[PDB]
Order: structure tokens, then C-alpha cells, then sequence
């Protein structure tokens, strides 16, 4: 009953612990196993929940297959529950996947936590089932899609808690003054960030004694720099200091039931631009059910406008019953409801991966208590993605079944747009987290099993074992493998019509894979898609994308947020064209002296762990193997003092057995927990004043205490032993096994010999206080010092190589301990091992929820692409964030205009194309003659090639040289033989001689 | 008249705006009111992304309107 970090490490930091035990304590049922059902499945099961029961006696049949990707041709008439199993079961051994044989006895369902209830089956037996699911305490959740229409209902019960209704980190802030009436001020133009109604408890006020006690005080908010908490009179009268830091406070939510909701519901939208199709959509999908009852069983037919006039019917008769639902004087949308009945048979990937998605999290809501439930409806069309009708038109005959696993989205969109999916040519970057999902969409797509389709996907990354928790087609028995082919087979395996069609790909997508990713790879493409985990690829990829004309589908995630963004040719701004948040920096001096956050302390413990394990070593290896390095150190570093000191160190106190390596790292322990301490507290002490009289060590800056070392203390204890095993390795020394636990005994003895040098002041040491302040015999003093190379002949260093995901490798433990002793040393509270990893490692939270219904976002903008689309309100750029549950899209940004010399042009797609390597004096003249433009600026990315104002003599050297000879002059080095094509950048005057904004150019050698 | 920026975390922001206010000026009140600087600020109302030029009344934001400030994200 404890997370195995190996493998749940990503989600953990989306979850937390408390969620994630208590999903293990829960007992999933699902009913269905459609694709909708198992889609919700695989991302519980690889969630973790302690069993999944799935319910579906249906025998399968071949168009189950259009969403449903653990069921083969092979599988047809048997039991789709049966069949399914096995391959849930292979998601997670953690979790036992079974099989309800029967539902005749709604009794049994009293043994679960939560029932989900997908299209399988009726509203009868819903509004039955969640009738003794609300009175039983049993959570209940309901999904269904019809084409390109979904729903989702969710019924928690009477009393339910949510513990966390967001996921993020509990605002904190320090405080400069609280008033008698409970007025707090922010430090400086600190922001508290907090919200009316938000809770707060505070730390180190003194002068409030028992405001510190952990009570809880509501937040008034005046302003983005001062709160009031209430008449703190009664607790005394505020002197200095102070934290605040947030509370989350648990919420009793109630739920009606799904029959009650049916005829009053509460809704949750999925898009603003659509909200009014929410009641709409609510009496539609009741409607259906109706229609089900009245046709045994059968849903309306695909295309059929008898039927769709029914349902017109359907929903006239069901809006006077509920007449809350559309309220008064609202109409029926009757072309809308024509759509869901025409489409009422369709199953798309892409509609049932974004419900999978967010109903598979909902599940994990109602397991955990942790972030807010969908309270209580949400409805969902992605209408825009029905290609124009004029390009391929819709109706019986062209929706038609064929037969086929496709079916069942030829019944959306027709034989000939199915064809034109499955002949497309696509590149796929990236095959991990949305790869995997990607590719399995496109696997129930058929996308490039045509013989004018394909697909390329590439990623150089390895199957590790944190990728299983949501990279579901890789298996424990994979890792260590090449992500991109262990995918292709995968798919490959769930639909055979792309046996042949996927080129897997290992190469990296960069400026130095060019040759291998040349213009007749990039010209074939129809689109390409993103699947990255860094903003650089991308960046590159929307470059080449540009160069290239090519439409991009963008999509990332962070735990439960996520977007997708779609790029297409001369009509939306590119991916590059927006900023996105920068990565906060950290003063120098905060890092320095002036740590109070344990994000502080944890950067400065990786840096430290650098500095000692793996910068040293290289600069000893080169000082050794590198005859000129001593002087062009002194003539190339920022640090000549430090770094000719670090290779003294290295090379004057070797280690030649373990134990030198257990004094080394209790001697670091001196230096920076107690002497360096000592030394900062003599420039200035806890009782130093500032010159308007105020006190040094106030707000940011916290006054330290040195450590007196306790190998008792569990930090201090393991700075020594991950020190000395870091050293040891460094060195080449053996340590006591490497599985094996430290004895706390063996190191004391070590240690308790030692004489620790006394500290003595350096009073003539400088401490930098900001960082916007002020700051060579001496260094001969360090090069004579250093031992003759000669010495020491074949000896060599092994840096270390931070790998954040080997727990053996004493790389966590170090950086934990050590930071958490600067933040003993500061009276910061110390982190575990996990938070140390995730900031150290700068792990990015994730989860397979949001992955899949990101990735099913993505897809229902590929049928745009497919058809087209010129017309930018047809394009959605998505936006969500699971754990609220938030939803939001917006059309793309079209891409700006210009103007020069009244030529209108595209500021991202244009560019002056020139055949051949032309001179510059032909260019400059080129461009007079038949554009009107004079070059004032001539660059090929870093290199300056040529100015207006260059002087006649530079002029000479260049006006007469072909480019790839210009470039040649300003860099030495020449443009490879592969490269067939050279962007160069131009600033420009127009005719009247006004600088103009004006496209790139590209060279066509 | 009172509109409402809603972020990705769930927090609430309430602005005081007119009809004529350019999305501009509308950023610049979030950065006050947020600290975030107007370049990396996406609104979205209504299917739409607010853009730099504009005015609140070309997007039909009306008196409690809520709009959203959206993110892009990294991970994959």
C-alpha cells in the first residue's frame, strides 16, 4: 500500500499521493466496451485503480472496429468484454482487469466505487442503474458519442468532498505589516495571487502569536499587493516577519440524479461559441433513446431524413415535458438535430478520445476527491470538421456501410473522404506520450494506408519505464527499445492495413539531420504533426513547416492542461508568432546568500553537484589531454579563479580508498553548512541594520544558522554518503556495494576520527547584496601550484552524467541532502526526494487523460486539412484544463499583411524565390529592377553579408561574389554540398526611400 | 461596465472596461491586475482569440462577459 514511484513518477505529480492510494482503493465497473468504453478503460487501468470490471456480452462486429482498437477482424462474434480483457490487462499488472459475465442482478453492482455507463447502454436502465448507484453511495458516470456528437453525465451522490479543487500549488507569500483590522501588506510589489473567499494560515508574525497556530483565516483581497483577514486585535500587535501560506479547504458538493437532471439539467459547456446548443443536444440524445424504444433497438438510419424528421418530432414532444430545458420561446434547432440523427451511427476516433478522455479523469475525480467534478452535464459537437458538402457530398448512398472497419465514419463522411484519409502523406515528429495516442488514432483512421498514403514518424528517445504510465503501446518487455518502431509495429498490430505504410525513423528533427530530412522529404508531405516535449522542436518544426508550406498540428500537456494549435498556409499566424511564458529566473544573489524558497536551495544543490561530480572532472581531463588549456583558461573563462582552484583541489587531495572520500564529503559539510555560514554571518550579523535603520535580515533575506553536523540528522547523513559515493565514482574507487543500505556505524566511526578545522574569518571578503550592485599574481599563485601533467600520465576522471530516473545512482540523493541542509541552514522547509526530482529534474507532469483527449482534438482538425479548409472560422485551436473541468477554442489568428511599394504581402508565408547562386550585385540589382526595393541589409542568419553603408573597399571584396562564396568570406567555413537551398534576410528602402518591412529570400542553388 | 477574465488555474479576475477599449488596453489592466506581461496573454471569447487592435465591442463583449486567458504548453 505504497506508489511505486518508477512507474506512476509522472502522473504522481498530477495526482499526488492521497489521490492515488485512494483510487487503488477503488473498485471501477464499466458498462461497454465500444470505443468509447474501452478508451475510458485504458486510461483507469493505466491510471491505477485497484480493479476494472468490464460488462459487455455483445458479440463483436466488424464496425465496432471503427473506434474500438484492441478488437481485430479475427474477434468478430465473440464477446467484446471477453476479448478486451486480456489487452487491458497487459496496460498495468497492478490492476486486475474483469469481466462481469452478467447484469441481470443490479445488486451486484453494490461491490464498486464508481459505474460508468457508456452508448452500450439504455436511458431506461441509466436512469435505473444511477437511481440505485445515488441511493446506494455509488458514484455514476454516463458517455456517449454519436458521430460527431458526445455527452457526459456525472452523479456523485448526495454528500460529496472535493479536497483539492484545482491541483496548484498553495499560493505563499511574505508579509511586510498587518493592521489591527486585519489589513495584510505584501513585501515590496510581492503579490499574494489569492482570491476572494481563498483561506490562508500563517508562520513567523510575530507579534500575533496565535495567528501562527494554523487557524485558518478568510481572505478579503484589496488590491494585487494587500488582504484583510479579519480584527486581529484579540492576537496582539504585529512587529515584523511573516508567511502566509494558502489552505485549500475540503467542499461538500451535492448531485441530483440523472432522472431528476433530465428534465432540469446543470451544464458545464464544452465551447462559448456553442452554449446554446447544450439544450439542444439534451433533449437530441434523450430523443434517440426514444427513437431506439419506438424501432427496436435501432438507432436513426445513416443520412435518413425520415428518421431525422422524427426526431425533429422526438424533441418537439420531449422540449413540452421538460419545459425547463430550452426555456420559453426557444425553438427546436432542427438542422442541428437533423445532424445528430443523420450522424447517430457514426463512431470517430477523434469525438470518442476527447470523451474518453475527460470521462476516464471524471472517473478518477470520483475515486480520489481530487480536483472539481463536472457538475453536471457537458454536451460536445465538432460540427466543423463535415468537409463541404460541394467537395464531398453527403448521403445514403455515399455513408453507406462498405463493409469495412470504417463504416462507421463513412457513415459521417463518406466513402470518397475516407479514401482521401487514408492516401494522405504525413509526418509524425515525436512517438511518446501524444505519439502513441496519435498513431493509434491514425491506425483507427486508416490515415496513409492508401497506395498514395503513408506515414513517417521519428523520435531518437528509447522506451524507459516512466513512459508506460502514457505511452500505452509500449510494454514493460519494450523498454530500452526505439519508442518510434515499438509504435509502428503496435499499430500496425490493431489495424493491418498499415503493414507497410509506417516509416519508423530514429533521427532527431534539427538543423543537423538536414540531409536526411531534405526538400524532397518535406515536398512530398500533405501535413505534418507535432508529438514534442520542448518548445526548440517545435520552433524548428514550425520553421521547416513555413520554409515549406506545410499545415502543422500542434497539441501539448501539462498534467490536466492541455492545447492544440493549427498552422495552415497563407491564412494563420504560426506557432513561432506568439510568446509563451518564460521560465522564471532567480537573482544571483538570491541563490547566492539570500535563499528563502527550497526551489533556491535545490538550484543551488545541482549546481554544486555539477560543480563537484561532473564540471571538475572534465576540467582536470583537459588540463591532463589539453597542452594549451592553463592559459587559455586565464584568456577564456568567467571563473579563472575557481576553476584553476577546482583542478588544485582535484589533483592535491586525491581519495585512494573509500573512506578519504567519506572525509572529503564531511569537509564539504564544513565548508558549506557551517563555515560559509559563519562567513556571511560575520559580513553581516543577525542584528545588522541597513542605513534607513531597518534590519539586514528581513522578508527574502532569512539570517542562517550554521549546522554542527548530526550523521543522525537524515540530511546530513546522506550529503556524506552520496558525497563520498559520487567522489568514489569520480575516482574510480569501489564503494561497499552498490545495493546495499549505508551503515550509519561504519560512516560515524569515519568520521568521528576526523579533526574539522576551526573557522576563521576572512575579513576582507566582499558579499554582494544585489545584483544590480557592484562586486594577476594571485592567480600565479594558482597555476605554479598546479602538479606537472607528466605526474600523473593515464590517469583521467569519470564525470558524472545526471540521471534523474536511476534512484541508485545517489544523483537525487545528493541534491535532496544537499539542498535540504541549505535549507536547514536558512529555516526553509526541507523536500523529499520527489520534489527534489521534480524540480531538479524539471519533470513535466503528465497523465494519459489529457493526452488522449488532446491528441482527440487534434484529429477532428486533421478532417480540415483533408477537405482543405481556407476559411479560418472553420479551425479551432483548442484550450482545456481537466481538473476544472474547463473547455475553450478560438479560431486561429490569421496571419498579418503587408505592403511595400503597394505590393500586398504575407509577413510568415512569402518569400523571394531566385534561381541559382546568384551575385550580390545581381541580387542588389534584381531587386531594384523588378521588386523596387534598394538593400540597405543582407544576412544568411548569424553572418552580415553585406550593408548600404559597407565603404566601397568592402564593396569590391563582395559585390561581385556568387552567395555561397559571400558566405564563405564572412565565415571561412562553406555551405555543405547537400544544401540545396539558402534563406537569406533583407532590410530594405521602398521607392521612396522609406525603410519597408519586407519577405525573406530563398536561393535555389 | 464589469467583465471577467477567468484563467486556466481557476482564478477569477474582475475588470472594469468600455465597449471602445482596445484589447490592448484590456491586457494592460490584467498586467496590473496579474503581473503578466500583454505579450504572453491569450483571450478568448465566444470561439474567438483577442487580438491587438481591436476593441472590446468588435468581439460583441458585452457587461459580464467573461473572457478566458489561455495557455500553450510543452509537454508531449
Amino acid at each position: 500500500g505504497e506508489i511505486d514511484e518508477s512507474l506512476y513518477s509522472r502522473q504522481l505529480y498530477v495526482l499526488g499521493k492521497e489521490a492515488m492510494l485512494k483510487m487503488q482503493t477503488s473498485n471501477v465497473l464499466i458498462l461497454g466496451l465500444k470505443g468509447l468504453g474501452v478508451e475510458i478503460a485504458k486510461n483507469v487501468v493505466l491510471a491505477g485503480v485497484k480493479s476494472m470490471t468490464v460488462f459487455d456480452p455483445e458479440p463483436v462486429q466488424l464496425a465496432d472496429l471503427s473506434t474500438q482498437f484492441f478488437l481485430t477482424e479475427k474477434d468478430i462474434g465473440q464477446k467484446r468484454g471477453d476479448v478486451t480483457r486480456a489487452k487491458l490487462a497487459e496496460l498495468n499488472a497492478y490492476v486486475p482487469v474483469n469481466v462481469l459475465d452478467s447484469l441481470d442482478d443490479v445488486t451486484q453492482l453494490s461491490q464498486f466505487q464508481v459505474v460508468v455507463a457508456t452508448d452500450t447502454v439504455s436511458l431506461e436502465d441509466k436512469v435505473k442503474i444511477n437511481e440505485f448507484c445515488h441511493s446506494s453511495g455509488i458514484r455514476f458516470i454516463s458517455s456517449e458519442t454519436r458521430g460527431l456528437f458526445g455527452n457526459t453525465f456525472v452523479d456523485l451522490g448526495d454528500e460529496f468532498t472535493v479536497l483539492d479543487p484545482t491541483g496548484e500549488e498553495p499560493r505563499t507569500g511574505m508579509v511586510s505589516d498587518i493592521e489591527p483590522d486585519g489589513t495584510v501588506t505584501m513585501l515590496d510589489d510581492n503579490r499574494h495571487g489569492l482570491e476572494d473567499g481563498n483561506f490562508v494560515r500563517f508562520s513567523e508574525v510575530e507579534g500575533l502569536d496565535k495567528l501562527n497556530d494554523g487557524t485558518l483565516f478568510k481572505v478579503e483581497v484589496l488590491g494585487p499587493f494587500a488582504f484583510r483577514i479579519g480584527s486581529v486585535k484579540e492576537y496582539g500587535e504585529y512587529k515584523k516577519g511573516g508567511i502566509f501560506t494558502e489552505v485549500k479547504v475540503p467542499r461538500k458538493i451535492s448531485f441530483k440524479s440523472l432522472k431528476q437532471q433530465l428534465s432540469n439539467p446543470e451544464f458545464v459547456f464544452s465551447d462559448f461559441a456553442k452554449f446554446d446548443r447544450a439544450a439542444q443536444l439534451h433533449l437530441g440524445f434523450q430523443a434517440l433513446h426514444q427513437f431506439a424504444v419506438r424501432h427496436n433497438g435501432e438507432l436513426p438510419r445513416t443520412m435518413n431524413d425520415e428518421d431525422a424528421n422524427e426526431l425533429i418530432k422526438l424533441v418537439t414532444d420531449l422540449s413540452v415535458q421538460q419545459p425547463e430545458v430550452l426555456g420559453e420561446g426557444v425553438d427546436v434547432n432542427e438542422d442541428l438535430i437533423k445532424e445528430l440523427s443523420y450522424q447517430a451511427r457514426g463512431d470517430i476516433p477523434g469525438v470518442v478520445a476527447f470523451f474518453g478522455g475527460l470521462v476516464a479523469q471524471e472517473v478518477l475525480k470520483a475515486c480520489s476527491g481530487k480536483f472539481t467534478p463536472l457538475k453536471q452535464f457537458m454536451y460536445f459537437d465538432s460540427l466543423e470538421s463535415l468537409p463541404d458538402p460541394k467537395n464531398f457530398p453527403r448521403n445514403e448512398k455515399t455513408t453507406q456501410p462498405v463493409n469495412s472497419r470504417y463504416d462507421n465514419q463513412i457513415a459521417v463522411f463518406g466513402l470518397d473522404f475516407q479514401k482521401k484519409i487514408a492516401n494522405s502523406k504525413v509526418f509524425l515528429v515525436g512517438s511518446g506520450a501524444i505519439g502513441c495516442e496519435m498513431l493509434k488514432n491514425w491506425a483507427l483512421l486508416g490515415l496513409g494506408s492508401g497506395s498514395d498514403g503513408y506515414i513517417v514518424v521519428t523520435d531518437n528517445d528509447s522506451i524507459e519505464k516512466s513512459n508506460l504510465n502514457r505511452q500505452f503501446l509500449f510494454r514493460p518487455k519494450d523498454v530500452g527499445k526505439n519508442k518510434s518502431e515499438v509504435a509502428a509495429e503496435a499499430v500496425c498490430a490493431m489495424n493491418p492495413d498499415l503493414k507497410g505504410k509506417i516509416n519508423a525513423k530514429i533521427d532527431k528533427v534539427g538543423p543537423e539531420t538536414e540531409e536526411i530530412f531534405n526538400d524532397s522529404f518535406w515536398e512530398s508531405l500533405d501535413f505534418v504533426t507535432n508529438a514534442l516535449d520542448n518548445v526548440d522542436a517545435r520552433t524548428y518544426v514550425d520553421r521547416r513547416c513555413v520554409f515549406y508550406r506545410k499545415p502543422l498540428l500542434e497539441s501539448g500537456t501539462l498534467g490536466t492542461k492541455g492545447n492544440t494549435q493549427v498552422i495552415i498556409p497563407r491564412l494563420t499566424e504560426s506557432y513561432s508568432s506568439s510568446r509563451d511564458p518564460p521560465e522564471k529566473s532567480i537573482p544571483l544573489c538570491t541563490l547566492r546568500s539570500f535563499p528563502n524558497k527550497i526551489d533556491h536551495t535545490i538550484a543551488w544543490a545541482k549546481s554544486l553537484f555539477q560543480g563537484y561530480f561532473t564540471d571538475s572532472a572534465e576540467n582536470v581531463n583537459m588540463y591532463l589531454t589539453q597542452p594549451n588549456f592553463v592559459e587559455q583558461t586565464l584568456k577564456q573563462s568567467g571563473d579563472v579563479k575557481g576553476v584553476l582552484e577546482s583542478i588544485s583541489d582535484s589533483l592535491s587531495s586525491k581519495p585512494h580508498n573509500f573512506e578519504d572520500c567519506i572525509k572529503w564529503a564531511r569537509l564539504e559539510f564544513e565548508k558549506k553548512f557551517n563555515h560559509d555560514i559563519k562567513q556571511l554571518l560575520f559580513n553581516f550579523p543577525k542584528d545588522a541594520k541597513t542605513s534607513n535603520g531597518e534590519p539586514f535580515w528581513s522578508g527574502a533575506k532569512r539570517a542562517p544558522t550554521p549546522l554542527e553536523f548530526d550523521i543522525y540528522n537524515n540530511d546530513h547523513f546522506h550529503f556524506v554518503v552520496a558525497g563520498a559515493s559520487l567522489r568514489a565514482y569520480n575516482y574510480g574507487i569501489k564503494s561497499d556495494d552498490s545495493n546495499s543500505k549505508p551503515n550509519v556505524d561504519e560512516y560515524k566511526s569515519v568520521i568521528d576520527h576526523m579533526i574539522i578545522p576551526e573557522f576563521t574569518p576572512n575579513a576582507n571578503l566582499k558579499i554582494q547584496v544585489n545584483d544590480d550592485d557592484p562586486d594577476s599574481d594571485e592567480i600565479d599563485q594558482l597555476v605554479s601550484s598546479l602538479p606537472d601533467p607528466s605526474t600523473l600520465a593515464g590517469f583521467k576522471l569519470e564525470p558524472v552524467d545526471f540521471e534523474k530516473d536511476d534512484d541508485t545512482n545517489h544523483h537525487i540523493e545528493f541534491i535532496t541532502a544537499c539542498s535540504n541542509c541549505r535549507a536547514q541552514n536558512y529555516f526553509i522547509e526541507t523536500a523529499d526526494r520527489q520534489k527534489t526530482k521534480f524540480i531538479a529534474g524539471r519533470i513535466i507532469p503528465a497523465i494519459a487523460t489529457t493526452t488522449s483527449l488532446v491528441t482527440g482534438l487534434v484529429n477532428l482538425e486533421l478532417y480540415k486539412l483533408i477537405d482543405n479548409k481556407t476559411d479560418i472560422e472553420q479551425y479551432k485551436n483548442g484550450f482545456v484544463n481537466l481538473a476544472l473541468p474547463f473547455f475553450g477554442f478560438s479560431e486561429p489568428i490569421a496571419s498579418p499583411k503587408g505592403e511595400y511599394n503597394n505590393k500586398k504581402y504575407d509577413k510568415i508565408w512569402d518569400r523571394f524565390d531566385i534561381k541559382g547562386d546568384i551575385k550580390l550585385s545581381d541580387l542588389i540589382e534584381h531587386f531594384e529592377k523588378d521588386e523596387g526595393l534598394e538593400i540597405t541589409m543582407l544576412s544568411y542568419g548569424v553572418s552580415l553579408l553585406y550593408a548600404s553603408f559597407f565603404p566601397p573597399k568592402k564593396l569590391k571584396e563582395r559585390l561581385n561574389l556568387p552567395i555561397t562564396q559571400l558566405v564563405k568570406l564572412v565565415t571561412k567555413k562553406d555551405i555543405p554540398a547537400h544544401v540545396s537551398t539558402m534563406i537569406l534576410e533583407i532590410c530594405a528602402d521602398d521607392k521612396e526611400g522609406e525603410d519597408v518591412e519586407v519577405p525573406f529570400i530563398t536561393i535555389h542553388l | 461596465m464589469q467583465i471577467f477574465v477567468k484563467t486556466l488555474t481557476g482564478k477569477t479576475i474582475t475588470l472594469e472596461v468600455e465597449s471602445s477599449d482596445t484589447i490592448d488596453n484590456v491586457k494592460s489592466k490584467i498586467q496590473d491586475k496579474e503581473g503578466i506581461p500583454p505579450d504572453q496573454q491569450r483571450l478568448i471569447f465566444a470561439g474567438k482569440q483577442l487580438e491587438d487592435g481591436r476593441t472590446l465591442s468588435d468581439y460583441n463583449i458585452q457587461k459580464e462577459s467573461t473572457l478566458h486567458l489561455v495557455l500553450r504548453l510543452r509537454g508531449g
